[PDB]
């Protein structure tokens, strides 16, 4: 999933 | 028919030093992370080292999605600051590392504080409040736009001393080793990044470098015909005289001058008083002109002394 | 006994290289206080100006009663105009030794300036730096005024660069009170005063600057028995009629250069002059006077043509 | 017209040579009073010890009040740890200046100072070198002017040229050096009743002479405007100021990281690596900003850049 | 260990130029006040005689007291005897500093002085030659100080370099000499009211620039050990086998003929100084060494170098 | 306030 | 005496 | 024996004259055809203008090729500003020599030309004598050329009661430095000389001088010779030779004879001797004994009004 | 003829 | 008097 | 601890005494065979002349191939001048070997010479002399003849005061080394200087000084030690070394022992020895901390007349 | 025979  | 005249001057920058205990940090608020734990530093794998107290100068959050949390760390630099902090000195307090680290997106806070707390010997406890504005950007395939913001703020802290006002001041974040002060620091993701966190301390209400003014064509001499002062530069050029640089600033040896066009001038000292000898003086040369056309160049000789405390 | 005249022949090169305007850099120095460089200015201690930013002033010394004691270097660029001749005397610029008096221990005792400048081939540019070296003496200031001055000396220093496939040096000749025709390799300045001189140069072909020269033997022509000849008298000109007697190894001046002849027949003979003195089909003439063994003497003559050539003729 | 950014690049001998330790040898003097050469002591005026047997000190005159004038050499030997950087500063050991009252004529006027080592070059062949070093002194008068009483030394740039690997290399004095500043002298000037050390420095490089790396070109042989206008230099910087332009120091000495650069009004241009090879890394670039001007008056600001290559000895 | 002999050879040219009478011209000097170059005369001040019409003497000042300054110059001709034999000290002449009291500021900064003369070859050509002499002078303030009241002369190591037979050799000038001592001095100290003669020592050699014989070579090549590192522990002039020796390593040793350096780790060189008219036909310079390996066992050996005689037309 |  |  | 120094004087005149324009008139000849004498003009042949109606040009000859043969001169008043300096060499003019192609017989033998002027206003005229050979014309250019010489005539005259003396030098190829009295020049071709002359005070024109004897003061007991003299200051040396030569100085020249007998002329134009001059020269003497000796004889040149 |  |  | 300078003195004679020529006379020899002294003839084998009609040759053996051996004695009056100078090397005469193969058995063993002059005081000094004439075989250098002097001497008086001649030895002309003994080969002649010295006294001695250069020296129960020594100044190095050798300056020889005690002897020509003249050496001392000094030992070197005692 |  999306990461920062 | 003029003659520019000689200028003397004279700065205090005061070189004392206080008896500090250990300094002691914890993160104390913050917002909107995503399990958030501050804690002492453990010589764990993401502990961020270890230091001499109970207190928690280590924060993460976020979900890992690789790895390890990304976060903040403060190592306090106690043991080479020997319970002393010099006044008007650049000081390490302690060496800030950025934990960026990738976690799944919302992990991240957008700000946190950090107490630093001491004593002054008699014994006077100060605290010193740390802002931090926090940017977990959204990673994408461009590493620059995915590295994470850290911005630190000016804060300060006025304490009074044998009836007298003194002010610690942040001045910023120092690549270590480079004299480099910048606010905001970035970090790449699975990366770390450690900087000095430079402080000082200065009597007042506020914290201010060491500065003086005055005019140079206020003893000069011309005929009514008006003066200008069309050059200044670091040192003595008398044999040359000096052109340009008017409203710029000038570096010297301890400090930075800017004089104006119209004679006025104010001196900073910037210098580490560590770096400031007994006897010390700062010299400039300007040029000036008078309405005719004609040059002058002359000296402004600036003492820079060191007093204690006490003195004043 | 007949001496025989003798015929010798010497080449100066007088061509010109097209050359840019020169910049003078003081580059480095030893044992100043408070040592400055500084492009010149019209201030009063300034040393003038020149059409460079190169730094052609230095001073040093806390002035003790004025200004500060130094040198200035101000280029000869407007009357070059472009332009090196060879085997010439060249004012590169005007030096001026400026002495006040300075507290003791002031002073440089030496310092090296810089002169470069482009030399144009074929189009292109052949940049080339010749280094000057200063030795300096600030004296200790007693009354004795002559005593109290300050001496210079500069060095032969060259520069050897290519053009056209083909090596040429310039080289520094010395010091010239201007209008005297006088080289000194050392000044001597007095304090509170100034002390201007032309820099003379020269280039010339090969890997250090030589004036131009011919040699050879006037006894090998003669006729005698055997019987041993000897030179016993030599002089610049035709003095046949009279024959000769004296300045046998004695430097003999002519119209262009110097020539010394040996009591054995040896001569060297030293184009000295300035290529712009040398007319085109020049003629140095010497007078000898040879005596054999039974010490009958006899009178000849030396002819040497000195020859103009272009760079390009060798 | 436009000026358009220029290449150039040079390259630095960033190699070592194997070399022993080193012997210093007082060999020579003229018009000295009772000089006597000896290898070095911690006798009070002994000037200190060394690793060899040469002689490395030397004193001249009859002392007026303690101890006698004279010179001392002592070899770094111990931190060179028998290597020679090439077109590196090299501390080849510590000249002290031993000034003390000597009664008038007592002084030598000059004196030289031998310094051998080998070179282990090639398959352990020992190449043995000796580097001549000449000193001017004047033992001046003593009045009540402490300056104008203090003794001149002046040392000479001299230097050695040596075979290593069928190749010539050059040794050679740069100067003397207040130890721990960055100054290079020729001469020094010591007080009576006081010594004075300094750091000798020298350097090795490749040739017949040591001559520091250079690179020459002309900026302006790239640039536009045409046949029917002449260009001119009019600025030059260190750095990137395109944005600004640059105005200038036309034929100044301009200082970059590595070295300096002049550039001429004409276009001329040379740069000179003076730095240590230790400070110039393995990508190393020297960027400068020169502004041209066309006839017409208008302007125009271009780079050029040199790259400046570290290569080794065998590259020759 | 096994410390072997050495063996080594340096070669000397021992052969001599035909050349005619030298002439001395004062040719350029800087800053006197009433400068007057001269052929020499028995006058008072004139320096004496010599064979030529060159102008040996110099001279400069207003005197204070009586005479000028000056310096002289008087071949060595007639012991010369029409030659100058190579790698041998040669008295070009005696170099006379007269120093007399002059009114301040008068006196020359410098100047140059040419010596020339022809060098005859096998087949006769005389090849002109000529050698500068350059001069720095210090016409030193007069004070109650007698020593400080001294002028100080300087004299440079000039050279010329000049073909014979296809082949270069190069004269250049030593220094001066007290005549009798052997001390080469490259300065001068004169007193006021005094005078100074000094011989001018010259040498010419092969090549294009003036060295001394000279080889070189590593002692402990042909030693013996293992890996067993090897040291040079001591070195001494002649024949010390018995005893063995211990120091003088990385010293100057003198020997008969010339000096030898020895290093730590067997690099020497040795220069042949001597004058070769004190070169025997069949010499050879010995030294002992004393090698040390890493175990701490000493060993001596010889090292013999043969110095030959060569003429110019060998090499 | 030697001169030189 | 007279020094140096 | 000891030679000692000697101290000598001479004074020259460095003062100035006010003096008009200058104005030549050729008022006689002898033997020539078609001679016109005329104030010059800008025609071809005609010798340039000048600020006067004097008759500076003479002509002379039928032409053979193209033009007469003649003589020129034109005033250097423009130069001179009103102003005859003493002891100094004046240009007086330009003389030209027309020198052309003319029929045998054409030419004068002689000629003499006034050259007036005024000096405040005393008006005073310089007579300038020429004899002339227009020689016959062959394939020698050489001899083909024509000579003419000009005559070292003077004229005295009375300013504040006081006389002076003007007279000719001579010619001198322009630029030069050589004085000559007699021209040749090539036929179809031109020739022009300044015309030195000087003025001095006195009845004739002097070169300034003086005399004395060198071995007067040296010392011996009783025969002393001089053996040698040289410009200059060479007593560290002595001096050998040049007894009884003509020796030149800065100012002037010197004659020393062996009996120690010397006279000294100023021949230098005074505007190149400077206040506090002196001329030093070396002489060496010899006693009887054969002992040298060598001293200084050093004299003033002094400037006078 | 003849000339001069 | 000044004497070098 | 700090060493202090060292001060000594001697005392050299300079003086001269005024003599005749010198008469030599082989007086005596043992085992010769056809012995023959005789004053010397140009003669071949006759040893040239000399100025007087004293026997100064000798001759032995009966000669296998020439000449006979023997010994040669020539004076040296013409250069001595009626002269002997005190302390100094006199050339006596110059002494030849003439060494030619005579049959085995034939040559002396043993030779003395008297030398007679005068004293301005008659007196002789005599000489002796051991010879070995080795057997002959093709050994050449044992073959040789060996030669070996004595170091005699003679005392007489002058103006009330002893003086003493002495034999040095023999000297090959021009070189400094003296010798005792001579080697010879067959065939060969052998010419040497015959050195000898005359000074005041019973016999001839070096001059010579002694002293102790720890006893002005300070330390605190701290014992000194000398552990170098050098001619000349060396201060400011200090000295390591040579305690007990043989030190050589300008004039003499030093020895100086670890305990401070030297002795110098003057062994110099006093031609040599200049007025006012003084030798130095340098010493460093050590106390028992180990730490070390340096100082000087300067001894003034006087000529004196023999009326100065 | 033998010789010495
Ligand atoms: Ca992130
Ligand atoms: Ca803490
Ligand atoms: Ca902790
Ligand atoms: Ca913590
Ligand atoms: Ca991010
Ligand atoms: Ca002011
Ligand atoms: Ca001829
Ligand atoms: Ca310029
Ligand atoms: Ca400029
Ligand atoms: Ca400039
Ligand atoms: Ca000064
Ligand atoms: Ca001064
Ligand atoms: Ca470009
Ligand atoms: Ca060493
Ligand atoms: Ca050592
Ligand atoms: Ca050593
Ligand atoms: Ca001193
Ligand atoms: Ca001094
Ligand atoms: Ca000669
Ligand atoms: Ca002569
Ligand atoms: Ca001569
Ligand atoms: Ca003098
Ligand atoms: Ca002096
Ligand atoms: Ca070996
Ligand atoms: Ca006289
Ligand atoms: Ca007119
Ligand atoms: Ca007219
Ligand atoms: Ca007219
Ligand atoms: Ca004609
Ligand atoms: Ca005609
Ligand atoms: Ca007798
Ligand atoms: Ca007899
Ligand atoms: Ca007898
Ligand atoms: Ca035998
Ligand atoms: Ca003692
Ligand atoms: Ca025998």
């Amino acid at each position: 999933g999306y990461t920062d | 028919a003029s003659t520019a005249l000689d200028d003397r001057g004279e700065v205090d920058i005061v070189a004392d030093s206080f008896t500090v205990s250990g300094v002691v940090a914890n993160w104390t608020s913050w917002s909107n992370g995503t399990n958030v734990t501050t804690f002492d530093g453990t010589n764990a794998p993401n502990g961020g080292g270890l230091d001499n107290d109970s207190g928690k100068d280590q924060i993460r959050w976020g979900q890992p999605a690789s790895s390890y949390s990304s976060g903040y760390g403060f190592i306090d630099n106690d043991s080479a600051l020997n319970g002393e902090f010099a006044l008007n000195q650049d000081i390490i307090l302690g060496t800030f590392t950025h934990y960026n680290y990738p976690v799944y997106s919302g992990g991240a806070i957008t700000s946190a504080s950090m107490d630093v707390a001491f004593s002054v010997t008699v014994l006077t406890p100060v605290t010193l409040k740390l802002n931090f504005d926090h940017n977990e950007t959204p990673n994408t395939n461009n590493p620059e736009a995915s590295k994470d913001i850290i911005k630190v703020g000016n804060t300060n802290v006025t304490f009074e001393n044998a009836g007298a006002l003194y002010t610690l001041q942040v001045i910023g974040f120092r690549i270590p080793g480079t004299n480099q002060i910048v606010t905001e620091i970035r970090t790449g993701e699975n990366a770390t990044n450690s900087y000095e966190l430079v402080v000082r301390v200065g009597p007042g209400e506020g914290y201010e470098l060491p500065s003086t003014s005055g005019n140079v064509l206020s003893n000069d001499v011309s005929g009514d015909v008006d003066m200008t002062v069309v050059g200044a530069a670091s040192g003595n050029h008398v044999s040359s005289g000096v052109s340009g640089s008017v409203g710029s600033m000038i570096a010297g040896l301890y400090g930075n001058l800017i004089l104006l066009a119209d004679g006025s001038y104010t001196y900073q000292v910037t210098a580490n008083a560590s770096s400031i000898p007994n006897d010390a003086i700062e010299i400039f040369t300007y040029t000036m002109k008078d309405g005719d056309g004609d040059t002058s160049t002359a000296l402004l000789s600036i003492n820079v002394n060191r007093v204690t405390m006490a003195d004043f």
